[PDB]
C-alpha cells in the first residue's frame, strides 16, 4: 500500500537571547540508510526578521513554509504593508497546521 | 437577456395588491359554482359541473368532488388540472402525517400546509398561481366536522356554510338568509341544492350538471363515511327536495 | 409584440419564429433534389461558389452522418453544420448503445423531435434548416425522409427542397403519375443519378457543368459524393442521350 | 432558480416594492399593543364584512411564539404564517442551544431580519406585513412591546398600532397613554386598548379581539362577553 | 447510562433511571437525570452512548415541543412514539446511527389511559405493562412476571419498583449508584425525591 | 439608445455602449501618468479628494515585487483585478517558481475582462489601468482599458484631461526613455507630464503619488513628505 | 447562458383568461378533425390523414399511436407536439406504473400522467404550452371501455363519443345524432367513417384515413404462445384493405 | 426594466446612485476624529412620541476598538455589522491581536459590490467607521455602497449632510480636544435637526485607546448638551 | 419590429440582425490577410500606429494554436483572443486524446461550431471578429476565414478588415495569375504588398507591418513569426511597389 509519509531525518535547534535568537539546523538530507544531501538547507528566513523550520518530513516542511512565507506576502498585501510579529506568525501556523488536522504535515516546526 | 419577457407574476401593485392572484380569482369566478354547508350531524359537500355536453360519460367522472383522504373531501373551482397537482400533494401529506404519528391527519394541518404550497407562488419562484380555490369538508377527533376554504393567495378560513366558484355573492346571500346552527345534514342537503337551483346561470338544475357528496357520522358507532353521490344518486335526491 | 421574438403562441395559434426560420431555409438561393433507385437512394443539390477566391472543394451542404446515412441541407452553413455534428453523434451513441447501425428514419425522428424541443423551450433557437436524409436501410430498403424547424418529418417516394422546390416537385409528381410506381426502375445508381439531374434541368430551365452540381449516392452498406469528375462523367451520358 | 432582482432602487431613492408591501399591510385589519405597569394587551380588529364564519377554527389573530411571547400582525394573512412558523422555530432552537428562552427582543430582532433578508434577495417579495410582537423575557417582569414592517426596521413602543385607519388609533393613543404613568393594572390596560379600537371598529361584538399576556409564561385569551364588557362600560361612561 | 425502567400501572406510567455517569475507572456523577419531558404528559427516559443520549433526547423535545406551539395541542403518547420510532428507524441506516435506548412513558388524555413504550436503537417499538432496557431486563421481567398485576396502583407499582432496584443493587456487577424515579398520570409529570 | 441596455447587445453600427459608458467613468477619474526607460518604469498619479476633511484616494496598487498598477474610474473594480493579478503573479511563483512576465499579466486582464462584455448580466469593469513592471526582458508599461485591449507603450495617461500629460510624453519620448541608471530623473520627467493635465491646482505634499520599479528596485510607493522633493 | 427562462410564460390576463392555452386551443381548431366512438365492447378512433405531398410517403407518418397493448391515442393540431407527447406517455406508463405493478396501467390513470405533463407545460418556467388536443381510447379489467380527451391546459373529460379540431362543431352534432348505448363496435366502426366524410374534403379511402380500435384481445398479434393469462392486445390499427371494404358498404 | 448592474452614460452604476439618494433621506450622523479620539453622534429622529427613543440603536459597537454610525435604511446595515464584527474576531483569533480600522473598513466595502444578477441590490445605508490601532492611531472612515471608502478628519451623512460637512470644514482643526469635539457634534446636530435637540433625540459615543467604544448615557449627553447651550450664550 | 435588439432572434426575413450588426464591428477594425501558398499558408495584418509612444513589434496581434496553426483576425481584438484560446483548449484535448495534432479542418470546425454556439442564445453575444486561420497538417496546407455568424469556407486568399475590397481584389489577381501555385517566400512579400495597397482605407494614421506563416520545406511545418531580414526584405518589396 502507498505510504505517503516518509522521514528525511536532521534536527533543529532554537535558542532565544535577551535581544537575539537562533534558528540552527543541520544542513543533511536522509532516507533509510542513505544520504541523499549534505547541504539541503531547511532553516528559511521568511520575512519580517522571522526564521522559520519545519524538520521531518521534507515534502511536508518544504510545502508548510512555502506557505506560511506566502502568508506573510499577503499579510503585507491586505494590511498595508505592516510587519507580521512573531506571535501573529506563530498563530497564523497553528492554522495552517491544524488546517491538515485529519492528514497532517508530518513536521517538528520551530520558528 | 430573458429579463424582457419576465411577467413577474409574484409582485405588488401600487394598490398593495398581487396581480396575478386577483385574476386568478377573477379566472376562479367563471368556474361552475361548488357549495359547503356544515351541519352538526354532517357536511354536504355539492358542486355544478361546467355546461356539460350531453355525450359526456357522467358516472365515471370526476370534475369537482375529490377524495383526499377517508376523512377529509375537497370541493374544486377553478382549472381541473391546476387542483389534481395540488390534490396529489395533499394525498401525500395526509400519508406522510399518518406514517410518521400514526394518526390521521387533522383537516386544519392539511389545509394549512395546502395553502402555505399556494402562499409560495405568490411570494417566490417568478411561477404564476395556481388558478384553484378549495373547499375542504373533513373531520379528526378534535374539531369535529370543519369546512374551509383557500384561494389561490394561500389564504385559508373557517365555515359554517360557503361557495366559490361563480355567483358566490348571491349564493352567500342565500346560504346565510336560510342556514341555522342547529341543522341536520337532510336539511343541509336540501340548502345546498336550492341554492345552486337559483344562482345557476343555466335553465334548470338536472342530474347530469351535479357532483354531490356527503360526509356524515352516518356508519356504525364512532365512526366517518365518506359518500361521493352516484348519477342515479343525485337524480333520487333532486327529486326528493322537489326540485325536478 | 414579443410573441413574434420567442417561441409562444400567437393570438392565432401561431409561431412566427418557426415561420421566419422556414424563410431563413431559402436564404441560401440553393434547390436540392431526392430519389429513390432500386437498390439505391440519390440526392442533389446545386453548387453555387460566387467568390473566385473560395476553395471549391470545401463548399458542401451534403454531409456523411454515418457508413450508411447521408445528409443535405437547406439552409445556412453554420446550422447546416450544427445539425451535421448532432446527428453524427446521434448516429454514432446510437450503434454502440444499441448494437446496430441507426437506421435513416429514426434519425430522422430524432432530429424533428429536437427540432420540436426549439419550438417549445423559449431560450433555443429553431435552426434555419431543413435536413433531408438519405439511406438504403437494411429493413425499409431505399429511403427518404426529410426534417424541418417545426419538427416535423415523414417519409419520401422523392422529395425537392429550395426556392424553386414546387417546379422540381410538380415535375416529380408527373413523372410518378406515369410511370405508375414509387421509385425510378432502374438498376445501377449511376443511371438514377442520371435520371435525378435530367429531372432537376426540365424542372428549373438551366444547364449544369460539372462545377454546378453536388451529388450524394446512398447504396447497401455505404453512403458517398460524387468528386466532380464523377458528375462530369454522368453529365456527358446524359448530353448523349 | 428564479433570480430576478424584484426589490430595487428608483430614481428618488425609494425601494417600491417595500413601499408597496406597507400599502397591502394599511389594508390588513387593524391591530394594536398597548403595554401596562405589568402586562401587555394586543388587540386586533375583526372585520364583520365575513358573517357565516366559524371562530373555533378560523386562524386567531394573535399567534403564540412561545409559551412566553405572543405575535399579532397587519397585513397579508399568509405572509404572517410562514413569519409566525421560522420565528416558532427558532425560539425552540434557541432554548435548545443556549438553555434559555428567547428574549422579546432577540425574537423580533429574528423576524425583522428575516424580513429584512426577503427585500434584498433575488427572486422574492418583500412580506406583505408588520407585526406586534409582545411579551416578557425570562425570569424578568418588565413588560415589551415591539414593532417590525416590511423593511426591516423594529423598534420598541410604549403602545401602537398598525393596519388600516392606525392612524386615527395612533391618535388617540398619542393623546389617552400617560409615559410616566401606564396603566397600572391588567383591566385599565384592556381598557384603553379597546377604547383606542372602538375609535375605528364599528361595533364591539364579535369584531374586536384581546389577548392578554403576563409574566412567566401567564397567557390568555379573552372571550365575546368578556370582551362586550368593557365595550358596554365604555358606551355608558361616552354618554355625558 | 445503563439502567432505565418503566411500570405501566392502572391510573399512571413509573420510569426510573440510574442516576451513575461513570466513564474508565470513575464515576463522574452520581446524580445524573437521564429523562427529558417531551410535553406536559409525556416523559423519556433514555440510555446508550455517550453524548448520542443527551443529544437525541433534547432534539426531540425541541420537535415535540415545537409541535405543541404550532398547534396548540398535546400529542398523544403514541403519536410520539410512533415520531420516535421513525427518527431511530432512519438513524440505524444513517452514516453514524444514535446508538440510544428509550422508553416513553405517557397519559392520554383523550383515552384517560397510561401507556408505557420501549424503543431501542434500531427503532424497535413495543407497547408494553413494564419494560427494561439493557441488561436490566434479564433480571427485571422475570421478577415482574411474577409480582405485577395490571389493576395495581402507584404506591404499589413503587413497591414492586422498589423490588426491581433491591434486586438490581444485590446482582448488578456495577454500582449504578441508585435511581431517580417519576410519575407520569393525569395531573402531569412529577419527581419521587425519597427512593 | 435603445442598444445600451446591456453589453450584451449591439448597436446597429456595432458599438457596444455599456462597454463605452464604462470607458467613460475612466474619463471622470483623476488624471495618472506612466512612462519607461530600459532600466526603470514610473508611475505618477494625481490622487483626488471628497473635500478638505477628506483623505486622497490611493491610486496605486501593488502586485509583486517587481509589478504594480496605477488605477482610474471605479476603484473597487480595480481592487478586484488587482488582486486576480496578485494571484496570478503569485500563482507563477510558487508552482513554476518563476517571476509573471508583464506581457502575460497584460494578457490575463484583456481575457478577464472581455469575459464581462459578452455574457448577460454581468458588466464591464469601470476601470483603467496603468501597469509597470520590471521582468526578464527588462522594463515594462502597459494601459488596461475595460474593453479588453490592453497596450504596451513606453509612455501613457488615463483619467481627466490625460490628453495634456500624453502629448507632452509624445514630445519627450526620446529624452526619457534613455533615463537609465537614474531613478529620480525618470520621476521628474513623470511630474513634469503630469503637470500639463492640472487645471487650477498644483501639485502639493499628499496630493502626488509615485511608484517606481526597476532593475535594482523593488516595486515601492511613494506618499506624504516622501515625494516632496518632486514638488 | 443556461436556459434562463425560470419564469412562467403563461399568466393570468386581467379578464381571467390564460392566453397561451386559449392559443393552443386556436392552434387545435385549425388542425385537421379527429373523433372517437364508444360502443359496447370496443371504442373507435379515427382521424384524417393529411398528406403534406404526394411524394410523402402517409403510411410513415401514424396520426393513431399505440401507447399500451390496450390504450391508443389519436389528436389534432400540431403533430410534433403529439409526437413527443407520445414518446413521453409510452415512457411514464413504464417508469411510473408498469416496472412498479408489473401490469399496464388503466386508461384513467395514464391519461391523468399525460395531463399532468401537458399541464406541467402550462405553468413550469421558459416553456409554452402543448399544441394539441388528444384523444386516448384504452381498456382495462376493473373499467372495461373508455375513451378520454386531453386539453392544452391539462384538463381531461371521458366522452361516449366526440371529435376534436377542424369541423369539431358539425361532427359532434352527427354523432348525437347517432350515438347511443347499445351500439355495437362495428356500428361504431360505421358511424365513424360517416362522420368522418363530412369533414374530408379531397379523396376518402384506405390510404388517407388512419383508423384504430380498442376491442378483443388479439392472440395472432401477441407474438408468442404458452402463458394462458397473456391474450394479446386488444389495440389494433385497421389496415388500408379492411378500412376500404367497410367504405362498399356505406 | 433594466439590469441592475448597469451602467449609465456618464459613466455611474443606476442603482448605486440611487442607493445615494435613499442615505439623503436618512437621519444625520456625524463623526469627528480628534488625537485624543475619534467622536460619533447621531440624529435618533423618532417617527412618533410613543416610540422608545432608547431603543433607536443607530451607533454600534464592532470590537472593543472599533465603533460604528450609520445612516439611511439602517435595516441594510445589520448584516454589514453582523459582517464586520465576525470579520474582527476572526482576524483576532487567526492572528492573535486586535484588527486594523482600515482593514476592517476594506472588508466592509467588499460586500458592497456583491449585488447584481450576491444580493439583489446594493445596501441603502452608508456607515461611519471609526476606530484605532496601533498604527496609524485614530481613524475615522466614511463606507458608502460603491464600495468606496474615504477617511476623513470629519464627516457628516444623511439629510443635513451638506450643510452640517461646510459647518465642520471651518471648525475642525488638528488639535481639537475630546471635549470639544462631542459638543461640536452636538452643536452641527442641533443646527441641522428638524425636531429640537436633547439627550433622547440625540445620542453621542466615542473611541479612546484607553477605555475603548464607549456609547455615552443619556445622563452623561444631557451634561454636555447643557454645556454647550451656556458657552454659546457666553459670547 | 423590434427584431435587432436581441440575439438569436429571427426576422421576417429569416436574418439574426445581431450577427449582422457584429459584421458593422469587424468591417469597422484594420485589415488581415491570409494567402494559401504550395506548401503552406501565409497570414498578415495591418497595425495602425496610434501614437508615437506605441512600442514597435510589442503589439502582437497574430496569435499561434498549438505549434502548426496560426490565427489572425479584424474587429474587437478581445473577442478573437477569446476565440484563440477556446481553439487552444479545443487542439489539446484533440491531441490528449488522438495524440496526433489537431488537423486544420477539424479545428476549423472546433471554432466554427464554437462561434455558431454565439448565435443561439439571447444570453450571449455573437462574435465581434472575422478570423483568418490555417497552417499545415498531414493532407497538406489549408486557409480558412470564420465570420460571426458561425459561416466559414476553405480560401485560396482571405481577407477581412476595413480594406477588405481592395485585398480581395489584389487577391484574386494573385489566383488569376498564379494557376500553378504561389511559393512560401513569394507569398510573403505578396502579404506585405496587400497589405501596404490595403492601407489606402486606412491612411490617416501610419501603420505597423506584422507577417507570419507556415510551410512544410521553410519553417518545416511549425508556425513562425517573419522578423529581422525576411520582414524587412517584404516591406521592401511593398514599398517598391506603391510607386
Ligand atoms: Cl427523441
Ligand atoms: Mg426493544
Amino acid at each position: 500500500q502507498f505510504n505517503p509519509y516518509g522521514d528525511n531525518g536532521g534536527t533543529i535547534l532554537g535558542i532565544a537571547g535577551e535581544d537575539f535568537a537562533v534558528l540552527a539546523g543541520d544542513t543533511r538530507n536522509i532516507t533509510d540508510y542513505s544520504i541523499n544531501s549534505r547541504y539541503e538547507p531547511k532553516v528559511f528566513d521568511c520575512g519580517d526578521n522571522i526564521v522559520m523550520s519545519a524538520n521531518g518530513f521534507a515534502a511536508d516542511g518544504d510545502a508548510l513554509v512555502k506557505r506560511f512565507k506566502n502568508s506573510v506576502k499577503w499579510y503585507h498585501f491586505d494590511h498595508n504593508d505592516k510587519k507580521l510579529s512573531i506571535n501573529s506568525a506563530a498563530r497564523n501556523i497553528q492554522h495552517l497546521l491544524y488546517g491538515k488536522r485529519f492528514f497532517p504535515y508530518y513536521v517538528h516546526t520551530i520558528i | 437577456g430573458s429579463r424582457r419577457y419576465d411577467s413577474r407574476t409574484t409582485i405588488f401593485s401600487p394598490e398593495g395588491r398581487l396581480y396575478q392572484v386577483e385574476y386568478a380569482l377573477e379566472s376562479i369566478s367563471h368556474a361552475g359554482t361548488a357549495i359547503g354547508i356544515m351541519a352538526s350531524d354532517g357536511i354536504v359537500l355539492a358542486a355544478e359541473r361546467k355546461v356539460t355536453s350531453t355525450l359526456l360519460e357522467q358516472d365515471t367522472s370526476t370534475e369537482k368532488l375529490y377524495k383526499l383522504n377517508d376523512k377529509i373531501a375537497v370541493a374544486v373551482a377553478g382549472l381541473t388540472a391546476d387542483a389534481e397537482i395540488l390534490i396529489n400533494t395533499a394525498r401525500i401529506h395526509a400519508q406522510n402525517y399518518l406514517k410518521t404519528y400514526n394518526e390521521d391527519i387533522p383537516v386544519e394541518i392539511l389545509v394549512r400546509r395546502l395553502s402555505d404550497i399556494k402562499q409560495g407562488y405568490t411570494q417566490h419562484g417568478g411561477l404564476r398561481p395556481f388558478g384553484v380555490s378549495f373547499i375542504y369538508a373533513g373531520y379528526d377527533d378534535r374539531y369535529g366536522y370543519q369546512l374551509y376554504t383557500s384561494n389561490p393567495s394561500g389564504n385559508y378560513t373557517g365555515w359554517k356554510a360557503i361557495s366559490v366558484g361563480a355567483n358566490t355573492s348571491a349564493a352567500q346571500t342565500l346560504l346565510q338568509m336560510d342556514y341555522k346552527d342547529d341543522m341536520k345534514v337532510d336539511d343541509a342537503i336540501e340548502l345546498a341544492l336550492k341554492t345552486l337551483s337559483k344562482t345557476t346561470d343555466s335553465s334548470a338544475l338536472t342530474y347530469d350538471r351535479l357532483e354531490f357528496a356527503t360526509i356524515r357520522k352516518g356508519a356504525n358507532d364512532g365512526e366517518v363515511y365518506q359518500k361521493i353521490f352516484k348519477p342515479q344518486e343525485i337524480k333520487d335526491i333532486l327529486v326528493k327536495t322537489g326540485i325536478t | 409584440g414579443y410573441d413574434r421574438h420567442i417561441t409562444i403562441f400567437s393570438p392565432e395559434g401561431r409561431l412566427y419564429q418557426v415561420e421566419y426560420a422556414f424563410k431563413a431555409t431559402n436564404q441560401t438561393n440553393i434547390n436540392s433534389l431526392a430519389v429513390r433507385g432500386k437498390d439505391c437512394t440519390v440526392v442533389i443539390s446545386q453548387k453555387k461558389v460566387p467568390d473566385k477566391l473560395l476553395d471549391p472543394t470545401t463548399v458542401s451542404y451534403i454531409f456523411c452522418i454515418s457508413r450508411t446515412i447521408g445528409m443535405v441541407v437547406n439552409g445556412p452553413i453554420p446550422d447546416a453544420r450544427n445539425a451535421a455534428l448532432r446527428a453524427k453523434a446521434e448516429a454514432a451513441e446510437f450503434r454502440y448503445k444499441y448494437g446496430y447501425d441507426m437506421p435513416c428514419d429514426v434519425l430522422a425522428k430524432r432530429m424533428a423531435n429536437l427540432s420540436q424541443i426549439y419550438t417549445q423551450r423559449a431560450y433555443m433557437r429553431p435552426l434555419g434548416v431543413i435536413l433531408t436524409f438519405v439511406s438504403v436501410d437494411e429493413e425499409l430498403g431505399p429511403s427518404i425522409y426529410k426534417t424541418d424547424p417545426a419538427g416535423y418529418y415523414v417519409g419520401y417516394k422523392a422529395t425537392a427542397t429550395g426556392p424553386k422546390q414546387q417546379e422540381i416537385t410538380t415535375n416529380l409528381e408527373n413523372h410518378f403519375k406515369k410511370s405508375k410506381i414509387d421509385h425510378i426502375n432502374e438498376e445501377s445508381w449511376e443511371k438514377v443519378v442520371e435520371f435525378a439531374i435530367t429531372h432537376m434541368i426540365d424542372a428549373l430551365g438551366t444547364e449544369f457543368s460539372k462545377n454546378d452540381l453536388e451529388v450524394g449516392v446512398a447504396t447497401k452498406d455505404k453512403f458517398f459524393t460524387l468528386s466532380a469528375e464523377n458528375i462530369e462523367e454522368r453529365l456527358v451520358a446524359i448530353a448523349e442521350q | 432558480g428564479y433570480d430576478r432582482a424584484l426589490s430595487i432602487f428608483s430614481p428618488d431613492g425609494h425601494i417600491f416594492q417595500v413601499e408597496y408591501a406597507l400599502e397591502a399591510v394599511k389594508r390588513g385589519t387593524c391591530a394594536v399593543g398597548v403595554k401596562g405597569k405589568n402586562c401587555v394587551v394586543l388587540g386586533c380588529e375583526r372585520r364583520s364584512t365575513l358573517k357565516l364564519q366559524d371562530t373555533r377554527i378560523t386562524p386567531s389573530k394573535v399567534s403564540k411564539i412561545d409559551s412566553h411571547v405572543v405575535l399579532s400582525f397587519s397585513g397579508l394573512n399568509a405572509d404572517s404564517r410562514i413569519l409566525i412558523e421560522k420565528a416558532r422555530v427558532e425560539a425552540q432552537s434557541h432554548r435548545l442551544t443556549l438553555e434559555d428562552p428567547v428574549t422579546v427582543e432577540y425574537l423580533t430582532r429574528y423576524v425583522a431580519g428575516v424580513q429584512q433578508r426577503y427585500t434584498q434577495s433575488g427572486g422574492v417579495r418583500p412580506f406583505g406585513v408588520s407585526t406586534l410582537i409582545a411579551g416578557f423575557d425570562p425570569r424578568d417582569d418588565e413588560p415589551k412591546l415591539y414593532q417590525t414592517e416590511p423593511s426591516g426596521i423594529y423598534s420598541s413602543w410604549s403602545a401602537q398600532t398598525i393596519g388600516r385607519n392606525s392612524k386615527t388609533v395612533r391618535e388617540f393613543l398619542e393623546k389617552n397613554y400617560d409615559r410616566k404613568e401606564p396603566p397600572a393594572t391588567v383591566e385599565e390596560c384592556v381598557k384603553l386598548t379597546v377604547r383606542s379600537l372602538l375609535e375605528v371598529v364599528q361595533t364591539g361584538a364579535k369584531n374586536i379581539e384581546i389577548t392578554v399576556v403576563k409574566p412567566d409564561s401567564d397567557i390568555v385569551a379573552l372571550s365575546s362577553e368578556e370582551i362586550n364588557q368593557y365595550v358596554t362600560q365604555i358606551e355608558q361612561e361616552k354618554q355625558e | 447510562m445503563d439502567i432505565i425502567l418503566g411500570i405501566r400501572v392502572q391510573d399512571s406510567v413509573i420510569l426510573a433511571s440510574s442516576k451513575a455517569v461513570t466513564r474508565g475507572i470513575s464515576v463522574l456523577k452520581d446524580s445524573d437525570d437521564k429523562t427529558r419531558q417531551l410535553s406536559p404528559h409525556t416523559l423519556m427516559s433514555f440510555a446508550g452512548e455517550a453524548g448520542d443520549t443527551v443529544q437525541f433526547a433534547e432534539y426531540i423535545q425541541a420537535n415535540i415541543q415545537l409541535y405543541s406551539i404550532r398547534e396548540d395541542y398535546e400529542l398523544s403518547p403514541q403519536a410520539v412514539s410512533s415520531f420516535v420510532r421513525q427518527e431511530l428507524a432512519k438513524s440505524i441506516r444513517s452514516r453514524r446511527p444514535y446508538q440510544v435506548n428509550v422508553l416513553i412513558g405517557g397519559y392520554d388524555k383523550k383515552k384517560n389511559k397510561p401507556e408505557l413504550y420501549q424503543i431501542d436503537y434500531l427503532g424497535t417499538k413495543v407497547e408494553l405493562p413494564y419494560g427494561a432496557h439493557g441488561y436490566s431486563g434479564f433480571y427485571t421481567f422475570s421478577l415482574l412476571d411474577h409480582h405485577y398485576r395490571p389493576d395495581m396502583t402507584t404506591e404499589e407499582g413503587l413497591d414492586l419498583l422498589k423490588l426491581c432496584v433491591q434486586e438490581l443493587e444485590k446482582r448488578m456487577p456495577m454500582d449504578f449508584k441508585g435511581v431517580i424515579v417519576k410519575i407520569v398520570d393525569k395531573d402531569g409529570i412529577r419527581q419521587v425525591d425519597d427512593f | 439608445n435603445n442598444y445600451d441596455g446591456d453589453t450584451v447587445t449591439f448597436s446597429p453600427t456595432g458599438r457596444l455602449f455599456q462597454v463605452e459608458y464604462a470607458l467613460e467613468a475612466i474619463k471622470q477619474g483623476s488624471v495618472t501618468v506612466g512612462l519607461r526607460s530600459n532600466t526603470h518604469a514610473v508611475l505618477v498619479a494625481l490622487k483626488r479628494n471628497a473635500d478638505e476633511l477628506s483623505s486622497y484616494q490611493k491610486k496605486i496598487i501593488k502586485c509583486d515585487e517587481h509589478m504594480g498598477l496605477s488605477l482610474a474610474g471605479l476603484a473597487p473594480d480595480a481592487r478586484v483585478l488587482s488582486n486576480y493579478l496578485r494571484q496570478q503573479c503569485n500563482y507563477s511563483s510558487l508552482v513554476f517558481n518563476r517571476k509573471l512576465a508583464v506581457e502575460r499579466a497584460g494578457h490575463l486582464l484583456c481575457d478577464k475582462a472581455q469575459k464581462n462584455t459578452q455574457s448577460y448580466g454581468g458588466r464591464p469593469y469601470g476601470v483603467g489601468l496603468l501597469i509597470i513592471g520590471y521582468d526578464k526582458s527588462g522594463a515594462h508599461l502597459l494601459e488596461f482599458q475595460p474593453s479588453g485591449n490592453v497596450t504596451e507603450l513606453y509612455g501613457t495617461a488615463i483619467g481627466a484631461r490625460s490628453q495634456g500629460a500624453k502629448t507632452y510624453l509624445e514630445r519627450t519620448l526620446d529624452t526619457f526613455i534613455k533615463i537609465d541608471g537614474n531613478p529620480d530623473e525618470l520621476i521628474k520627467a513623470g511630474v513634469e507630464a503630469i503637470s500639463q493635465s492640472l487645471r487650477d491646482e498644483s501639485l502639493t505634499v499628499d496630493n502626488l503619488s509615485i511608484a517606481i520599479v526597476g532593475k535594482d528596485t523593488p516595486f515601492t510607493i511613494y506618499d506624504g513628505e516622501a515625494v516632496a522633493k518632486y514638488i | 447562458m443556461t436556459d434562463r427562462y425560470s419564469f412562467s410564460l403563461t399568466t393570468f390576463s386581467p379578464s381571467g383568461k390564460l392566453g397561451q392555452i386559449d392559443y393552443a386551443l386556436t392552434a387545435v381548431k385549425q388542425g385537421v378533425t379527429s373523433l372517437g366512438i364508444k360502443a359496447t365492447n370496443g371504442v373507435v378512433i379515427a382521424t384524417e390523414k393529411k398528406s403534406s405531398s404526394p411524394l410523402a410517403m402517409s403510411e410513415t407518418l401514424s396520426k393513431v399511436s399505440l401507447l399500451t397493448p390496450d390504450i391508443g391515442a389519436v389528436y389534432s393540431g400540431m403533430g410534433p407536439d403529439y409526437r413527443v407527447l407520445v414518446d413521453k406517455s409510452r415512457k411514464v406508463a413504464h417508469t411510473s406504473y408498469k416496472r412498479i405493478y408489473g401490469e399496464y396501467p388503466p386508461t384513467k390513470l395514464l391519461v391523468s400522467e399525460v395531463a399532468k405533463i401537458m399541464q406541467e407545460a402550462t405553468q413550469s418556467g421558459g416553456v409554452r404550452p402543448f399544441g394539441v388536443s388528444l384523444l386516448i381510447a384504452g381498456h382495462d379489467e376493473f373499467n372495461g371501455f373508455s375513451l378520454y380527451q386531453v386539453d392544452p391546459s391539462g384538463s381531461y373529460f371521458p366522452w361516449k363519443a366526440t371529435a376534436i379540431g377542424k369541423g369539431s362543431v358539425a361532427a359532434k352534432t352527427f354523432l348525437e345524432k347517432r350515438w347511443n348505448d347499445e351500439l355495437e363496435l362495428e356500428d361504431a366502426i360505421h358511424i365513424a367513417l360517416l362522420t368522418l366524410k363530412e369533414s374530408v374534403e379531397g379523396e376518402f379511402n384506405g390510404d388517407t384515413i388512419e383508423l384504430a380500435i380498442i376491442g378483443d384481445e388479439n392472440p395472432d398479434l401477441l407474438g408468442y404462445t404458452g402463458i394462458p393469462t397473456d391474450k394479446g392486445p386488444r389495440f389494433r390499427k385497421l389496415t388500408s384493405q379492411e378500412i376500404n371494404d367497410r367504405l362498399e358498404a356505406l | 426594466d433594466r439590469g441592475v448592474s448597469t451602467f449609465s452614460p456618464e459613466g455611474r452604476l443606476f442603482q448605486v446612485e440611487y442607493s445615494l439618494e435613499a442615505i439623503k433621506l436618512g437621519s444625520t450622523a456625524i463623526g469627528i476624529a480628534t488625537k485624543e479620539g475619534v467622536v460619533l453622534g447621531v440624529e435618533k429622529r423618532a417617527t412618533s412620541p410613543l416610540l422608545e427613543s432608547d431603543s433607536i440603536e443607530k451607533i454600534v459597537e464592532i470590537d472593543r476598538h472599533i465603533g460604528c454610525a450609520m445612516s439611511g435604511l439602517t435595516a441594510d446595515a445589520r448584516s454589514m455589522i453582523e459582517h464586520a464584527r465576525t470579520a474582527a474576531v476572526t482576524h483576532n483569533l487567526y492572528y492573535d491581536e486586535d484588527i486594523n480600522v482600515e482593514s476592517l473598513t476594506q472588508s466592509v466595502c467588499d460586500l458592497a459590490l456583491r449585488f447584481g444578477e450576491l444580493m439583489s441590490r446594493p445596501f441603502g445605508v452608508a456607515l461611519l467607521i471609526a476606530g484605532h490601532d496601533a498604527d496609524d492611531g485614530y481613524q475615522l472612515f466614511h463606507a458608502e455602497p460603491s464600495g468606496t471608502f474615504y477617511r476623513y478628519n470629519a464627516k457628516a451623512i444623511g439629510s443635513g449632510s451638506e450643510g452640517a460637512q461646510a459647518e465642520l470644514l471651518n471648525e475642525w482643526h488638528s488639535s481639537l480636544t475630546l471635549k470639544e469635539a462631542e459638543l461640536l457634534v452636538l452643536k452641527i446636530l442641533k443646527q441641522v435637526m428638524e425636531e429640537k435637540l436633547d439627550e433622547n433625540n440625540a445620542q453621542l459615543s466615542c473611541i479612546t485607546k484607553q477605555d475603548g467604544f464607549k456609547i455615552y448615557d443619556n445622563e452623561k449627553t444631557a451634561e454636555l448638551i447643557k454645556e454647550l447651550k451656556e458657552k454659546e450664550a457666553a459670547e | 419590429t423590434g427584431y435587432d435588439l436581441s440575439n438569436s432572434v429571427f426576422s421576417p426575413d429569416g436574418r439574426n440582425f445581431q450577427v449582422e450588426y457584429a459584421v458593422k464591428a469587424v468591417e469597422n477594425g484594420t485589415t488581415s490577410i491570409g494567402i494559401k501558398c504550395n506548401d503552406g499558408v501565409v497570414f498578415a495584418v495591418e497595425k495602425l500606429i496610434t501614437s508615437k509612444l506605441l512600442v514597435p513589434q510589442k503589439n502582437v496581434k497574430i496569435q499561434v494554436v498549438d505549434r502548426h496553426i496560426g490565427c489572425v483576425y479584424s474587429g474587437l481584438i478581445p473577442d478573437g483572443r477569446h476565440l484563440v484560446n477556446r481553439g487552444r483548449e479545443e487542439a489539446a484535448s484533440f491531441k490528449k486524446l488522438y495524440k496526433t495534432p489537431i488537423p486544420i479542418p477539424a479545428f476549423a470546425d472546433r471554432l466554427g461550431q464554437y462561434v455558431q454556439a454565439h448565435t443561439l442564445y439571447n444570453s450571449v453575444r455573437p462574435f465581434g471578429v472575422s478570423t483568418i486561420f490555417g497552417g499545415v497538417d498531414k493532407n497538406g496546407a489549408h486557409l480558412y476565414m470564420l465570420e460571426p455568424s458561425g459561416s466559414y469556407w476553405g480560401y485560396k486568399g482571405a481577407a477581412t478588415g476595413k480594406g477588405r475590397q481592395s485585398a480581395k481584389a489584389e487577391l484574386e489577381k494573385l489566383v488569376d495569375h498564379h494557376p500553378e501555385g504561389l511559393s512560401a517566400r513569394e507569398a510573403v512579400k505578396q502579404a506585405a504588398k496587400i497589405i501596404y495597397l490595403a492601407h489606402e482605407d486606412n491612411k490617416e494614421k501610419d501603420f505597423e507591418l506584422e507577417i507570419s506563416w507556415c510551410s512544410l520545406s521553410e519553417t518545416n511545418g511549425l508556425h513562425k513569426f517573419v522578423k529581422g531580414d525576411l520582414l524587412q526584405e517584404a516591406i521592401d518589396f511593398a514599398q517598391k511597389e506603391i510607386n
